């Protein structure tokens, strides 16, 4: 999960 | 037009923009930052000095503000580098900075004072009677959103019990491979509550991120009592709204609803244009549903210290060798 745009982090 | 200035777009800066906003109708912030000892700081390379600049740039200027003298110094430079990170993690550079400077100074502690809250992880057994209760702390919280219909059950997630079961048993040492249980409890929370929404979900075989549109309300009014340990009469965790970050598009533009004063007397910050806007348009046109334009941050300030962090600011308040400074280089810049 993430709270902005952008490229995957996970 | 209504006494604010706006913020010039001049790259890939994304939420900064609106971050900064939000960190400017901070007054105690802002009076803070106004007061850091910058005076043998680098301009180029002094982060506190660039907010200064913005911050007295904001107050005074009549025309859009520029953050290149902010950028630079932070030093977020590479082609992905707003994309990479997230308004958490800017926001957490910028007062680390800020905090950092103001150690040894007559201002030191006041983003703690501001932000910083308490929170107690524990993990229990269940077979044997042990307990852990690592204790830690808080400046921003972020809220999961998949599934959850507004802010209070996002909430209760937050604080939901974790079942650590077989073939992921929790390590008790003495104890053994032991099933447990794993959660967070509210110890404190904060005059100034930064709350992150995730609005972005990792997806395998798919385009690795799909945004997450689906509708999440938040009210103008968040009671918290009732999800910390040990309550507080004459001082209730009742918040306020103050700001609302949001976002348009998918993985976009980024625009902040903001109501400085916390009378509601709502506006719209995008960019170099401010106007003023409903309530409705700030709250409720921001939940989500099915379009792609939706509220990403939130920021909440309690009832009960809403006077203190919103202190009037006068331009007395900025320092006089200060002013001197930015105005020196706005002489340079005028040359």
């Amino acid at each position: 999960f993430r709270v902005n745009a952008g490229p995957p982090r996970c | 037009h209504t006494g604010y200035v706006g913020l010039k777009n001049q790259g890939a800066t994304c939420y900064m923009n609106s971050l900064l906003q939000t960190l400017f109708f901070t007054n105690q912030l802002r009076k803070a930052v106004y007061m850091m000892p910058t005076e043998g700081d680098d301009s180029s390379k002094s982060v506190p000095l660039a907010l200064q600049r913005v911050f007295y740039e904001l107050q005074h200027s009549d025309k859009p503000v520029g953050t290149k003298k902010l950028t630079k110094s932070f030093g977020w430079e590479t082609l992905d580098s707003f994309m990479q990170h997230d308004v958490q993690e800017l926001c957490r550079v910028l007062l680390d900075n800020v905090e950092n400077k103001m150690k040894g100074t007559c201002v030191e502690g006041t983003i703690p004072k501001l932000f910083r809250g308490k929170m107690v992880s524990y993990i229990q057994c269940k077979e044997v009677d042990y307990r852990s209760d690592r204790r830690e702390d808080y400046y921003d919280i972020q809220l999961s959103i998949k599934g959850k219909k507004n802010i209070f059950e996002s909430f209760v997630d937050y604080v939901a019990v974790e079942q650590l079961d077989g073939d992921n048993k929790y390590d008790a040492g003495e104890h053994g491979l032991q099933e447990a249980e794993k959660g967070v409890k509210f110890l404190t929370l904060p005059p100034v509550l930064h709350l992150q929404l995730m609005r972005f979900m990792y997806d395998p075989q798919t385009d690795q991120n799909i945004k997450i549109n689906d509708r999440f309300e938040f009210p103008e009014q968040l009671p918290l009592d009732e999800f910390l340990q040990k309550t507080d009469p004459k001082d209730p965790a009742n918040y306020i709204l103050h700001a609302v970050l949001v976002h348009s598009g998918d993985n976009g533009h980024y625009v902040v609803y903001l109501n400085p004063k916390g009378d509601g007397k709502w506006c719209k910050f995008d960019d170099d244009v401010v106007s003023r806007c409903t309530k409705e348009e700030a709250i409720e046109h921001n939940y989500g549903g099915h379009h792609c334009t939706n509220a990403y941050m939130l920021v909440y300030i309690r009832e009960s210290k809403l006077s203190e962090v919103l202190q009037a600011v006068t331009d007395h308040d900025i320092p006089q060798q200060l002013v001197e400074r930015l105005q020196e280089e706005k002489r340079i810049e005028a040359q």
